[PDB]
């Protein structure tokens, strides 16, 4: 499965 | 695959 | 892996 | 039988 | 997600 | 055969 | 992405 | 075997 | 990251 | 008789 | 956000 | 004969 | 941005 | 014999 | 930053 969202900016 | 942008 | 930062 | 799903991303 | 607003001016 | 993508 | 201007 | 990573 | 200053 | 299924993948 | 008013004259 | 694939 | 004149 | 792996 | 003086 894809990975999770990335950190915010 | 890599996940979505933060 | 974790997506890119925002 | 096929193998199981792979690790997440 | 985007980052938060920046400091005031 | 190898399994499906993660 | 970077956030909005202050 | 295990599938490829995502 | 934090946006630019105002 | 045939042999049994093979190991998973 | 913009900064605050400036000093008087 | 050999059995079926896994 | 800088604020308004005093 | 056992079949081939999957 | 603070605006210019008046």
């Amino acid at each position: 499965p894809p990975g999770p969202p990335g950190p915010p900016g | 695959p890599p996940g979505p942008p933060g």
